[PDB]
């Protein structure tokens, strides 16, 4: 045998007739912290309905199984400022609001990651644009914490012998790659109500547990007679996801990339009066 | 070493696909988005003593 | 080698694709798994939990917490309206930011029945009866208790049990409804009226409050994942 | 009758004649760490009846204008009985808790309180982009008060009640384990919280496992009575506590 | 077994000889609404003919199983007008006449969809054309109803976390993708004889049931020193089709994209007289 | 998990092809344009009482 | 990897082709089917229905 | 030919990929293998070998070899400290360049227990006792022997056996620790104190020395291969 | 059967209680050259711990199984100097410090090799840059020892009949290739403490055993009106590795590509005193 | 001629992949990084006479 052969619809509605008895499903007590389990069949007459709807699209795997941008930055092929010819980004998921809010609906997460890179280039404006340049090439370097960090585009650190790297040429498909679960703990933590030092001092919040490393990007050897600007976008796509301890979605707009600071916001919008329905 | 499993379709209207793994790391596999098990009891009925819907909540 | 031909769509990046890719940390040993309490495997489980509904949006709430309380009085004109609202869980301001509306706002279609639970938070010696009715879609919302009582409704009697539930059945011409509801997919109205009135003995407050809880039944479902419009940014966070 | 409950831990007992059911965390009862999940190697200490017993924190007053209070654990119990000493003398700790809140009033009073345990209740500062010390959010057993208006002092946390100091809708806290104290039919709330964290064990002085919040959703009210306030008392009892890593105290 | 092994010719003609009887197949009555089922064998002598013709190409699946353009629009990489640098199209099948008429031969349809995108670029004329630009990249965004809509090319909404999107680079094969049956009802409706409000007021016709969403397109980061114009064409190809209640093909020319309005037209062309055959 | 079926050809003049599904959604499959069933009765004979071609339409 | 060679016709878009493509709404639940009266499976069925012929085209 | 579609990542060069490629010397005959003594199949085997630890980094060592010797004297004030150090095998200067720290510097995560072996290199007639203690992470390192003895420790008696071992158990809140250790992943301290003092007979030197050896236990492990920062160049070698 | 169906966690910790006996695992004697095999269970009370950690990532195969750059050089398509239009590199692994140190941790190695080439081109600056050039092509030539060596770009030696070569066009994936174990001895030698002549004279050190050949690169026929510069990077990735006789890692910085020469270096950094721990 | 073997995964949380060789030279095969055997005795216990940890090292 060279093959191995490896769906749950929502509940149906049962027919109910007139009733007159001492049983009172309608009345309950919310003080117990218990959500009532009543159904429409328990408070009115209903017909028999066979329901084929399924909750497949509501699973956490599908909810978080979408690629979302997490960072973009620009770097020039040639310029006077050395720091402006390459990028250096500390990895974190708090930079972009949509994905930040999507992830922040759970306290702990455990998943594999799929990373895709989209790179585009454009020629900067100027008084003289006539030139001929072959196709450009780009290098993406990942430096785990504690490793050497390059200080310039042509630094020796770009000779990766252990640090994984990807070389990509313009005109082909976007680069893609997979990352396993690389947390020292048993699960990622979106929130951390604690301090760094044992005497309750120092850094506070989720900034203390962010030690994922850095990412560096540069033009391999391209150096045009005239400046050329390139942009890189990073996309994250969790796989094989598991979540714990859901929490209410955020209401106030984000204001800091490494803090929960916010400004007070109204609960919701208003209307003319309690009876207005138009 | 090929897996054969059914694919999502309608309710009452060859619904098979084949998958093979090419890499030695399980992290390289495709998303396993075919699981549909769920249990809301942990959040809807966290009480110690079981309560029957028909009987009164208290006394 | 083996002859082959590329079909349309090659070299494209689709954000919702499922393909295998190489691992850049081969033979990496992951941390052993641990069974943390409170695992969630489906957002519907979250959606089925009750949450307080801010019904008192009177445009003059100097105190935000006042939005959660529905006022009630002792000598009420007979058969008066307590409150009224539109049944648009994903669009109406009342249900917009609730624990349920937040989940629906990530989707485009929804279906199933809903639960509304009301709890009386008055004195222990106070008593009264209330009529809560659900009116399916129509050309005009009800204006009086006689109009309201024609639709689905329940008579609530306040006693030892301080809470009552009002299952809003799923009555619609289509299997699904749009979250961004319109005239075509309207859902109806919900209103509450005095049935007998509130009576209190001497030495008690002359006013009371009621609270409402919203949750989904076991036949609820959603579809078409979309991006929520409640959150936005103008510049990169730093 | 199911309206009477009795709890016995160690050499202390709690009796309530007027109570609702008991909520058990996420359906998980507290338990000791298993052999196949542990990471530390040296034998753990299991102070049994000496640390697992009810400890009553100080009492608060409930007035007509109260807005709410919160406590952070285990910093609240950091200096209580042998539990505090064992916390001080050890590097790693682990324990579940049982929370009991008492509030009683006559049949002519009205009000509703929300009792909820929020794990990892990270809070933001009043002045965005300005740090706060570890004194505006935990100073032992004392309770911290929410504020109706927006906080303005830069040295303390944003106490906006309707946001709960976490940037989320106060009405959505129902997702966490919780109970309601309604003066009509209830006088106490009981919650059993298991140990929830991303690691098998953690230092209790550096990390706040969870936060306890009490919010009056319906303000207290009464008329023509000699009682001017309704005291609230909180009692907590660690369960299945075990510590590891003996070092010099502090 | 790792394999699973999974044609209807038209009717033949039977030999018929001389006949003289009371049976009269020729005479019938159209007043019954019944189409006569007579055959040439019933009115004249015929030989035996074995017929191998088949109606395979006349099936609805094959008739509608052809990709057809449904929309084209132009957008510039750089320009003063913000609205002119991206496209925003509400999805509908009434824009182009050929496909509109092909679909409008049936009242209700139910099918899967296959969408293909063809994108081409050209450099706008000007007094100075000398420039060098790398290959361009394009993004296609689909926004279900009620989702946020971008207001400019560099808006935050382009960071899709849940909205599906496709990134495509010029020089490769056209982008392709599949869509399932996404109607709230049990089948698509080409016609709707009704109103929007319950009191017979408001919008009228098939415009009321069009809530399929929007599609947005932009240049990812391309911004040339000189303007460049790009055009996108959208092609729809129904799959797994089912149809109900056929209706006569349209005769008058279309005049509105969201209405049945028309101008009266003659039934057909004329000839000299009823006997002219030349 | 491979299907083998015949391919269109002439009348009387290895006429097999293999198909495999790679995706988990049935909407991704290729068109099933190999069905040739048809029944014109619904539109040609919508009458209640059956009429015989040989006998007179009326009386 | 596996050696391969592209043949003529690769990367072309033929409007009458039959190929599989990825689905952009994975695990989407379609509405249950209903048997509406009057299903048509072949245009010939339409073609076999009678229709009035405008023979009197007398130009006047 | 066979229809196909290219997925994202095609034509990319990943430095940690595993793919087959053509051979440019077909049917090449390799030299027969020979079993040279001393085969190594895992860097952990190297990591488990002892190495001398330069504890005496007193900022005034005119002689480099002095770094390896811990001074000791005859009439020591009672309960004096011999040495103290931080337990950061991959970051502290003491363990940075040891045979173990060098291996750890090629990785990012580490876990397991460690062994510290001390050998007395004094006269045969000398005698004494020493207390060696390991203090888990805390707000303050020990300052006195009374503070030190509260943690894990061993009493070392000098006799015919000239060496004693001090297994540093793996006590941590996480399964792994960062090589670039920080406050969050601190590991503690190790200190040595006089237990009884050193006594010598007439006609012997008044001073002695001790040496320390560091190695990993059989439960040690590493993870996340990274590039070491100890070696760098500015121009191509010639 | 057309298929053939083809993990070792670290040691666990056993529970230990109080002990009082004559056995003394703690005391040993390092003078024997023996490393103690004690465990924490032998000196303190311990709980039972099941450990799932594995040493998979620490194997030599994975440690050395990463591609690392070993050489880069530049050559121009057109120039006055003949020697500047092509590259000639004697193969050796001592040029780049990271890979040199990684390899030098073992005395003898035996492995297959995987070679990847990354080539990029750029247009040199000048007063006139306007030109049009088709895509360039490059040739890589490998010359085993003793073979003919080209003296110019258009030499006859570039007509390889036995020497393997690779022709590569810009815009495609980087070239890749495999090399078997090609040492005359039974294993590669990183160090050689000996001389070349039998009378202990001549060359000394590992330079004597380096006879791997040369590599040559050129533009096939590209000759632009204006100069164009190209750079090539060579990456080595050992496969199927075996190692013997480990040696301590180097401490002093490298200074010569074919010698062990060095400058004395301090053992390690200093601190205030022997008791400083802050 | 296809090999089926397990792929790296967790401790207690279809974990199979297929491999085929296309070239006639063994040097073209992929890295065999699935071997995890090790023995530190050669470097940790190079003594001639076996020493027991419990007994004294000397005498
Ligand atoms: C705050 N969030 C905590 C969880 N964490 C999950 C996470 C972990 C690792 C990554 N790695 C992305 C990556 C970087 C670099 C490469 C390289 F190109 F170097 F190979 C590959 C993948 C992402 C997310 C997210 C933050
Ligand atoms: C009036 N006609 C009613 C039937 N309707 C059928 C139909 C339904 C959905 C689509 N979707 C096309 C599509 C848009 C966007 C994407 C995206 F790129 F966003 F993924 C993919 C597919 C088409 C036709 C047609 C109108
Ligand atoms: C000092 N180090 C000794 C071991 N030696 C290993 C080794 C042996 C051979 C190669 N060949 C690389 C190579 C060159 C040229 C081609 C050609 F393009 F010509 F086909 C292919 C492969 C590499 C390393 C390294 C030095
Ligand atoms: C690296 C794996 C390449 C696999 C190539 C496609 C499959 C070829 C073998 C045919 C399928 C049989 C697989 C099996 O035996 O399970
Ligand atoms: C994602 C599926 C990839 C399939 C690759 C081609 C088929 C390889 C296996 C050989 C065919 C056998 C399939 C089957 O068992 O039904
Ligand atoms: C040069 C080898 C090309 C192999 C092409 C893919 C495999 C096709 C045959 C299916 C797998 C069976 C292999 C076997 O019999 O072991």
């Amino acid at each position: 045998g060279d093959v191995e052969e490896a769906v749950v619809h929502v509940a149906d509605t049962m027919r109910s007739g007139p009733s007159n008895s001492a049983s009172v499903p309608a009345l309950t007590a919310v003080e117990t912290g218990h959500t009532s389990q009543v159904t429409p069949s328990d408070t009115m007459q209903t017909r028999h309905v066979k329901n084929y709807h399924s909750r497949s699209e509501s699973t956490v795997e599908n909810f978080l199984g979408r690629s979302a941008c997490v960072y973009m930055e620009e770097y020039k092929t040639t310029d006077n400022d050395v720091n402006k010819k390459f990028v250096a980004w500390p990895i974190n998921t708090k930079q972009m609001v949509q994905m930040r809010r999507k992830l922040e609906m759970f306290t702990y997460l455990r998943f594999d990651m799929e990373v895709t890179f989209v790179i585009t280039s454009r020629q900067d404006p100027g008084t003289t644009l006539a030139q001929d340049m072959p196709v450009l090439t780009h290098q993406i370097m990942y430096v785990p914490p504690g490793g050497p960090i390059p200080a310039k585009v042509d630094d020796y650190a770009w000779q990766t012998s252990t640090n994984p790297s990807i070389f990509w040429t313009e005109g082909n498909a976007p680069a893609r790659m997979s990352i396993p679960f690389i947390s020292i703990g048993n699960a990622y933590s979106n929130f951390y109500d604690g301090w760094s030092n044992f005497d309750q001092r120092g850094s506070y919040g989720y900034n203390t547990l962010n030690n994922l490393g850095h990412i560096y990007v540069r033009h391999v050897s391209g150096s045009s007679p005239h400046p050329i600007t390139s942009t890189i976008r990073v996309y994250f796509k969790p796989k094989h996801t598991r979540a714990w301890v859901p929490r209410p979605p955020r209401l106030c707009q984000y204001k800091k990339a490494f803090s929960v600071d916010f400004t007070p916001t109204p609960i919701t919008d208003t209307r003319k009066d309690i009876n207005t329905v138009t | 070493g090929a897996q054969v499993s059914t694919q999502k379709t309608g309710a009452h209207e060859i619904i098979h696909y084949t998958n093979i793994n090419y890499y030695k790391d399980a992290a390289s596999n495709s998303a396993n988005r075919q699981d549909f098990t769920q249990d809301p009891s942990k959040f809807t009925e966290p009480v110690k003593d079981v309560m029957i819907k028909s009987l009164p909540a208290l006394n | 080698g083996l002859p082959t031909m590329n079909t349309p769509g090659s070299t494209q990046f689709l954000t919702s694709d499922d393909f295998q890719s190489p691992c850049a940390l081969p033979q990496f040993d992951v941390t052993p798994s641990m069974n943390i309490p409170g695992e969630v495997k489906n957002l519907m489980e979250i959606a089925e939990v009750d949450s307080v509904v801010p019904v008192n949006n009177v445009q003059d709430t100097t105190d935000q917490m006042e939005m959660f309380r529905i006022p009630v009085t002792i000598n009420a004109p007979l058969q008066q309206q307590v409150f009224g609202l539109r049944l648009q869980p994903g669009l109406d301001s009342v249900f917009k930011h609730t624990l349920l509306g937040e989940i629906l706002n990530y989707y485009a279609h929804w279906s199933g029945s809903m639960k509304l639970t009301f709890v009386f938070c008055g004195s222990a010696m106070a008593t009264g009866k209330f009529l809560i009715a659900y009116s399916p879609p129509g050309a005009n919302p009800p204006k009086t208790r006689k109009d309201a009582m024609l639709g689905t409704h329940i008579i609530w009697d306040i006693g030892l049990q301080s809470s009552c539930v009002l299952c809003v059945p799923w009555i619609s011409q289509t299997h699904y409804r749009l979250v961004q509801q319109d005239e075509y997919t309207s859902a109806g109205y919900v209103t509450c009226w005095y049935q007998t009135g509130m009576i209190v003995p001497p030495g008690t407050p002359n006013s009371s409050s009621i609270m409402c809880f919203a949750s989904a039944c076991n036949d609820f479902s959603v579809r078409m994942l979309r991006d929520t419009p409640f959150i936005s940014q103008d510049n990169k966070l730093q | 009758s199911d309206r009477v409950r009795s709890i016995t831990l160690g050499n202390s007992t709690i009796t309530t004649q007027e109570c609702a059911n008991v909520v058990v965390g996420y359906g998980r009862w507290p338990t000791y760490l298993r052999d196949d999940e542990a990471t530390a190697e040296d034998q753990p200490t299991q102070p049994d009846v000496a640390t697992c017993r009810f400890y009553t924190l100080d009492s608060i007053k409930w007035e007509k204008g109260s807005v709410g209070w919160w406590w952070k654990f285990p910093e609240a119990l950091s200096d209580m009985g042998l539990f505090g000493q064992n916390m001080q003398y050890h590097y790693l700790g682990r324990a579940g808790y049982t929370i009991h809140v008492q509030c009683n009033a006559s049949k002519f009073h009205q009000g509703c309180l929300l009792v909820v345990c929020v794990p990892e209740a990270e809070m933001g500062g009043a002045v965005v982009g300005q740090a706060f010390s570890a004194t505006a959010m935990a100073n032992g057993d004392k309770a911290y008060e929410f504020t109706s208006a927006t906080q303005s002092d830069q040295t303390k946390v944003q106490t906006a009640i309707h946001n709960a100091g976490m940037g989320v809708g106060v009405g959505n806290l129902t997702i966490y384990p919780h109970q309601w104290i309604n003066l009509r039919t209830n006088n106490s709330a009981t919650i059993v919280m298991p140990y929830i964290n991303s690691v098998p064990m953690d230092n209790m002085f550096r990390h706040y496992n969870f936060t306890l919040m009490v919010i009056p959703f319906v303000k207290l009210d009464y008329a023509d009575t000699a009682s001017t306030y309704v005291p609230i008392t909180v009692t907590v009892a660690p369960m299945c506590a075990e510590y590891n890593g003996l070092r010099l105290a502090q």
